[PDB]
RNA sequence: GAGCUACCUAAAAACAAUUUUAUGAAUCAACUCGUCUAUGUGGCAAAAUAGUGAGAAGAUUUUUAGGUAGAGGUGAAAAGCCU
RNA sequence: GUAAGUUUAGAUUAUAGCCAAAAGAGGGCUCUUCUGGAACGGAAAAAACCUUUAAUAGUGAAUAAUUAACAAC
RNA sequence: CACCAACUUCCUAAACUUAAAUUGGGUUAAUCUAUAACUUUAUAGAUGCAACACUGUUAGUAUGAGUAACAAGAAUUCAAU
RNA sequence: CUCUUAUCUUUAAUCAGUGAAAUUGACCUUUCAGUGAAGAGGCUGAAAUAUAAUAAUAAGACGAGAAGACCCUAUGGAGCUUA
RNA sequence: CCUCAUUGGAUCAGGACAUCCCAAUGGUGUAGAAGCUAUUAAUGGUUCGUUUGCAACGAUUAAAGUCCUACGUGAUCUG
């Protein structure tokens, strides 16, 4: 006698890929819920020379009020408390606090301090790593630079000039990118966001804007090899 | 005891050995470069050498014609042997065939392989093993010794 | 079963070892083992074989004295038996009685 | 790779240097071999006279083949041709170091290439100033018969009429059965014999419950050192250094053999007449004829035998 | 079981008897249940015998912990660092009293096969035997058959 | 004949881990100067040889198209020419095979 | 349970060449059978293979469907056959 | 000299031995009766011969049996 | 003119005196129920209550053993010639 | 057959792929003499002894298998014959 | 009153000696030659057939020994 050959059936995809299958698209009965929108509504173009300044910018925004202040009215219409005078400080609190989570790796808190377009851009390339980010004094106070609005989202780009330290390590504790403790001054533009409609919506960090005229960042300590084209016997190098 | 015997046992028997080698020879004459197992290519190399000798004897020779008729199963090759290959190798006294070892066959039998060709053919040149240049360190020292020995008597 | 049985063979094997070591030590001074043991007893010395080995290995000078003592008592025994009749008992052949 | 790699003499040589090295190595063989051609003028060791009970050196020779030969009585004798080829004395030991009563001389013949040999062997010959030899062998020589190392030996060292002993490795027969290895009868072809024709029968008896050591069984046959005793020397060719030895010699053609005076009882002290230390051609006391014959031999070019 | 187990030699923790004898047991912990049939005997030990034991041994610190418990347990800690634990489940006062005294007298040294009943650091007074003892010297120290 | 006893892992581990049964390390592996791929000293490079045979197959394809049928082998010498090359005087009266590609660097 | 096998009923098939004659005759294929030896012996095969053999117009062989059933059936009796 | 024995009530298993020694009966064996034995020591290995009251820890001791024995006018 | 040696016996502490079918008695592993206990326990009442062995049953994995045994005519330009 | 031999194919052997079967108390698995039931790798006394493979032989492991044989037993069966 | 049932061969042989031949000797009713008897010795050897189922013969030989090894030996084969 014998026992029968049961075929004995991240696995369904291979099953149907080898067999091949007609996967008809399905209409989602419940619409997917988005609390943030990928990208920036209008990517603020940083004026040249905005760095290396050791309020004039704020006056320029007052001039751009034609295309920006009207948006602020909408921000007030849903909240009526969003004042660009006090907002700069609160922005810093998010930024500083959010980055601090990385040290502990308290991904729980981050989700309450960053949107679903910044968390994947803050932790994805830090799995199996031990960052150490510390905030040195801020050179100059933060300032709002651009306010846009579209269900209805509002983004308030903030400009900050601060001094920080970063010391990312490998799994084995070896240093990979940075100096253990040495301050460096950074002028980065941050783009906050909020879901105006939702009753439980607040201000969270969405994205950052990199001016083209920015200086290059510090390079990794290790040395890389960029492979050249790989050629089969048919081919010849050019 | 197989001391002094100069043949491999191939195929289904003695007749089968000749026919297997005969087909390889017929392919070599037509194509001038053939891949076969190392043992079989080695066995067929001797017949490849002697076949050219018969072609040299001449078209009018009857013994050459009968031998050429037997070995070349495709009869269009008979003019080729007498009028192409034999004229090519008129100067040489021997060593018409070049046989080299190529990597093992990637077909689950991992056979030892060889490429056998007639010298002077039109195909792209094989990547032969090339000896070192006289400019290498060892060669120069040997070259230095040679100059002194000849010059000083 | 082996562990239990070896417990009793251990005690006989150590006594065989002690005797071998005693014969080694006594033959250095010229005495066979039977003479050394017997004549020490006749002097009313009740050192046992385990203790005797310790004397031979670690107290060579004291063991040598015992060999002379056992030899002297053996020498007295030959004279006492060899000379028949009433002869005064040997100095070291005197037995201390108890009551 | 920072690991072991293989090399051979030809790996790094260019096309031109390949020929140059070949000619150079062959050039050295010529000069070295002509340096030793004159032993007697190169501080020869003292030459003692022959005394009874002496044993002299022997030669290493190559086996050319066989041919027929005839005597004045008309009998035909099959004979083997042995060529003495690059035979030199290589090493000397005294009686004490060899541990025997007698001393030892190591001889060697058939110079070979230098290209696939261990460094040890090459240094041994470089000290002695000779090209490497194919084979070494040891000969037992008495003190009177000692010969200095580096001394060549020649076929004239033997003379027709003396009996000799030859030892060489027999032809290999590979792994064989029991019929061809020990001449066992085997079993019948027909009448019911089932799968047993060339097989060994019963190994042993049932009582001993084992197989005795030295029981004859299938195994590898041949390639063993064997010796033939009491072979007569019929003729010597001085020009080509050829010795004609009666009968068969172990080994295949082109096999090196060991030739020394016969140790059989009859020819105990027959080396009185022969050159006692060795035959020196450098001495040139008298120039030998090209062909030496034994008296019974019928030489070609003689009148046809008529037993009148 | 001798070959299947470890062994040691006879020893004392800090030459306990040379200068002054010191008691090795330094702590006893007894956990009990106020109401549990298994801990009845241990409860009587606390009522009657614990104080007298404590007075006799002033270098042993005794901890008694009545708590909701399933098995009463005794934990004994020694100066050398050994820790020993005992089930006191359903034992009479006589058994627990007997056990507690055995712990006090013991040392922390492990109860395993002891290779030798005795032990000395100064085995020899007159000099340890070596092959030359009991060998007479020779004039000029001439070895046998030496000519000089 | 059948086993009288089961064989132990300690006996088996000696048999199948004996050096006679282990894989021998190779000392004859080297690099090809031209391609930088690995090869054994006495065998041709399998990468450089692959280039030659792929070109050879292309040429043999073109020969078949010219002949058009079996038993059409010429009785005169053959030659291969690439775009930008024209037969010389020595090339007269020889079958010419034409290839679209430029003359390969190795092919001369 | 007679799709194997034993026997039977009904309806159908096959047998060249050669010599005798006018045939349960002869030589010998197809076909049926299984004499002797070897191989095989968990084999290709739970009875085969390779040779060698016996019959081969007949009491021959083969096909299809039906019948007889265990205290029984069938049997040119081997107590054979009845999955 | 010594501590067992008879009766009452309940109850199975067993009913084929083994070897040594002693006396008989048949006729070397084989029946019958009497005595002993079942080492971890000794006899070489040794169920049956000899030494041996049970079984425990100890690096104590005295002992038992113990294949060995010393041609002859 | 003796020594050695079997807990035979003495000695320190103890112990109270001899194949095996069968017979008398003292404890006990596990689980459930009653009432308690609360890092896994106590007194009772129960039971499909304990396996180194039935050429045991089921399943798993070894040994023999990487062994016996198994398979695709050749070349080339390759549902081709 | 005396009296075997040579050649070729199969198998064998080596390389690559796949991969069974009976069997197996545990094995760190020696020779001789003794003892023993015809009986010893394993007991007594001598002796021998670097360790692991590969390919061979079949003396032994009272070698492994099958439904084999032989005598006897059961108040176990069954077939057959009768007076 | 009657009764009656493991062993040949083939292959390869190991060993005993109570020796069949070969070898060394004592005695003799040993002239020589043939023999007889005994001691010593295990050295190598000890044939081929016919009828046979156990023997019965033929022709030879220096001799055609007697026994033990579970018919020595069937995982070597065979009646
Ligand atoms: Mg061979
Ligand atoms: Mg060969
Ligand atoms: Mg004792
Ligand atoms: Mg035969
Ligand atoms: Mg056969
Ligand atoms: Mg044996
Ligand atoms: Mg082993
Ligand atoms: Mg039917
Ligand atoms: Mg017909
Ligand atoms: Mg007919
Ligand atoms: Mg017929
Ligand atoms: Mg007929
Ligand atoms: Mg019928
Ligand atoms: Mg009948
Ligand atoms: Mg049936
Ligand atoms: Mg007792
Ligand atoms: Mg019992
Ligand atoms: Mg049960
Ligand atoms: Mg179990
Ligand atoms: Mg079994
Ligand atoms: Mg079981
Ligand atoms: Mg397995
Ligand atoms: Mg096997
Ligand atoms: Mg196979
Ligand atoms: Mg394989
Ligand atoms: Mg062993
Ligand atoms: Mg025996
Ligand atoms: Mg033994
Ligand atoms: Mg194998
Ligand atoms: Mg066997
Ligand atoms: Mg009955
Ligand atoms: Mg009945
Ligand atoms: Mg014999
Ligand atoms: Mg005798
Ligand atoms: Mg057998
Ligand atoms: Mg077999
Ligand atoms: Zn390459």
């Amino acid at each position: 006698r014998f026992r029968p050959p049961t075929p004995e059936p991240k696995e369904f995809l291979e099953y149907a890929r080898k067999a091949g299958l007609v996967i008809p698209q399905e209409r989602l009965e419940r619409p997917i819920h988005l609390a943030c929108t990928a990208g920036i509504f209008d990517p603020y173009v940083p004026p040249e020379g905005d760095a290396r300044m050791s309020l004039t910018q704020r006056t320029e925004r007052l001039r751009k009020n034609a295309a920006s202040q009207l948006a602020i009215r909408k921000i007030r219409e849903f909240d009526a408390n969003f004042k660009t005078k006090d907002f700069p400080e609160k922005a810093k609190d998010i930024f500083i606090e959010a980055h601090l989570c990385l040290n502990n790796s308290d991904h729980d808190r981050l989700h309450t301090l960053v949107t679903e377009h910044c968390f994947p851009d803050m932790v994805w390339d830090l799995k199996y790593k031990t960052v150490r980010w510390g905030f040195v004094e801020s050179l100059e106070p933060a300032q709002v630079v651009h306010v846009r609005c579209s269900n209805m989202y509002g983004q308030v780009t903030v400009r900050l000039h601060t001094r920080q330290t970063l010391a990312i390590y490998d799994r084995f504790g070896r240093l990979m990118y940075g100096q253990e403790d040495v301050p460096k001054d950074v002028l980065e533009y941050v783009v906050f966001e909020r879901h105006l409609m939702n009753p439980y919506g607040s201000w969270r960090m969405h994205a950052k804007i990199v001016p083209a005229w920015a200086p290059p960042k510090q390079p990794i300590l290790k040395t890389l090899m960029i492979p050249g084209p790989q050629l089969k016997p048919w081919e010849e190098y050019e | 005891i197989s001391h002094g015997r100069v043949y491999r046992r191939l195929g289904l028997g003695p007749e089968s050995r000749i026919h297997l080698l005969r087909n390889l020879l017929t392919g070599l004459v037509r194509h001038e470069r053939i891949e076969a197992t190392w043992a079989r290519a080695d066995e067929m190399r001797g017949y490849a050498e002697k076949l050219i000798d018969y072609g040299k004897l001449g078209d009018t020779n009857e013994r050459a014609m009968r031998m050429a008729d037997f070995w070349l199963t495709e009869k269009d090759l008979i003019p080729k042997l007498f009028k192409v290959l034999a004229p090519r190798f008129q100067g040489q006294n021997g060593n018409y065939t070049r046989m080299l070892q190529i990597p093992n066959r990637k077909e689950q039998d991992r056979a030892k392989m060889a490429v056998i060709e007639y010298k002077g053919n039109y195909l792209p040149p094989l990547p032969l093993p090339h000896r070192d240049s006289n400019l290498t360190l060892l060669n120069q020292l040997l070259l230095g010794l040679q100059q002194d020995l000849h010059h000083n008597q | 079963v082996k562990c239990t049985k070896a417990r009793r063979l251990k005690k006989r094997n150590l006594r065989t070892l002690w005797i071998n070591r005693i014969t080694a030590a006594s033959q250095e001074h010229g005495l066979k083992y039977p003479a050394f043991i017997v004549n020490l007893i006749k002097c009313q010395v009740e050192l046992n074989r385990k203790v005797l080995v310790d004397l031979a290995i670690y107290e060579p000078k004291t063991f040598k004295s015992l060999a002379a003592l056992a030899k002297r008592r053996q020498q007295e025994g030959f004279a006492a038996a060899l000379g028949d009749g009433k002869e005064p008992e040997g100095i070291f052949s005197r037995v201390v009685q108890y009551h | 790779l920072h690991s072991k790699s293989s090399t051979w003499w030809d790996e790094h040589l260019s096309e031109e240097n390949l020929s140059f090295v070949k000619q150079l190595v062959s050039d050295e063989n010529k000069t070295q071999l002509t340096s030793k051609l004159n032993p007697l003028k190169d501080e020869p060791w003292p030459l003692h006279p022959w005394e009874p009970g002496s044993f002299r050196v022997g030669l290493i020779a190559l086996k050319l083949g066989m041919m027929p030969l005839w005597t004045k009585d008309g009998q035909k004798h099959a004979v083997t041709l042995l060529q003495v080829q690059d035979c030199h004395v290589l090493k000397y030991t005294p009686k004490e170091d060899h541990n025997g009563k007698i001393a030892a001389l190591t001889v060697g013949g058939k110079t070979v290439s230098r290209f696939y040999k261990p460094d040890s062997r090459l240094e041994f010959y470089r000290d002695l100033g000779l090209p490497p030899k194919q084979i070494h062998k040891i000969f037992h020589v008495t003190d009177n018969a000692v010969i200095k190392p580096g001394t060549p030996l020649y076929a004239a060292h033997f003379r027709p009429g003396q009996y000799v002993d030859v030892t060489a490795k027999t032809i290999g027969k590979g792994f064989q059965g029991v019929m061809k290895r020990w001449g066992f009868k085997g079993q019948p072809a027909s009448h019911g014999q089932t799968k047993t024709h060339r097989r060994p029968g019963a190994i042993s008896t049932g009582d001993i419950a084992r197989v005795w050591p030295g029981t004859k069984m299938p195994g590898r046959m041949g390639n063993q050192n064997r010796t033939v005793y009491g072979l007569k020397v019929w003729r010597v060719n001085t020009k080509h250094n050829i010795i004609y030895v009666n009968g068969s010699v172990p080994g295949h053609k082109n096999c090196l053999v060991k030739i020394k005076d016969s140790t059989l009882p009859a020819y105990k002290d027959s080396c009185k007449n022969l050159p006692f230390p060795t035959y020196f051609p450098d001495g040139d006391e008298e120039e030998l004829p090209e062909d030496l014959f034994d008296e019974s031999v019928w030489q070609p070019s003689e009148p046809s035998i008529t037993f009148a | 079981t001798g070959r299947g187990t470890s062994s040691r030699f006879l020893t004392s923790v800090l030459h306990n008897g040379l200068g002054r004898y010191v008691q090795q047991l330094q702590r006893l912990s007894l956990s009990l249940s106020r109401d549990a049939p298994s801990s009845r005997g241990a409860r009587e030990f606390v009522e009657r015998e614990v104080t007298d034991f404590a007075r006799r041994n002033p270098g042993v610190v005794v901890y008694v912990n009545p708590r909701p418990c399933a098995m009463p347990r005794i934990v004994a800690e020694y100066l050398n660092g050994a820790v020993r634990e005992e089930n006191v489940n359903s034992k009479s006062v006589e058994e627990i009293k007997s056990l507690v005294q055995k712990l006090a007298d013991q040392s922390g040294l492990d109860v395993i096969r002891i290779r030798k009943p005795f032990h000395t650091d100064n085995p020899s007074i007159q000099g340890q035997w070596h092959p030359f003892t009991n060998k007479r010297t020779a004039l000029h120290g001439l070895r046998p058959r030496e000519l000089r | 004949a059948a086993p009288k006893n089961r064989r132990t892992i300690e006996v088996n581990r000696c048999r199948r881990r004996n050096p006679q049964k282990l894989i021998k390390i190779k000392n004859n592996i080297d690099i090809c100067p031209e391609c930088g791929h690995l090869k054994q000293k006495h065998v041709l490079c399998g990468y450089c040889y692959e280039k030659v045979r792929q070109e050879t197959t292309k040429i043999r394809q073109q020969i078949g198209a010219q002949e058009g049928g079996p038993f059409r082998a010429p009785s005169v010498e053959t030659m291969v020419l690439y775009t930008g090359e024209k037969p010389s005087e020595k090339d007269q009266g020889k079958r010419i095979v034409e290839r679209n590609i430029k003359r390969p660097s190795w092919f001369t």
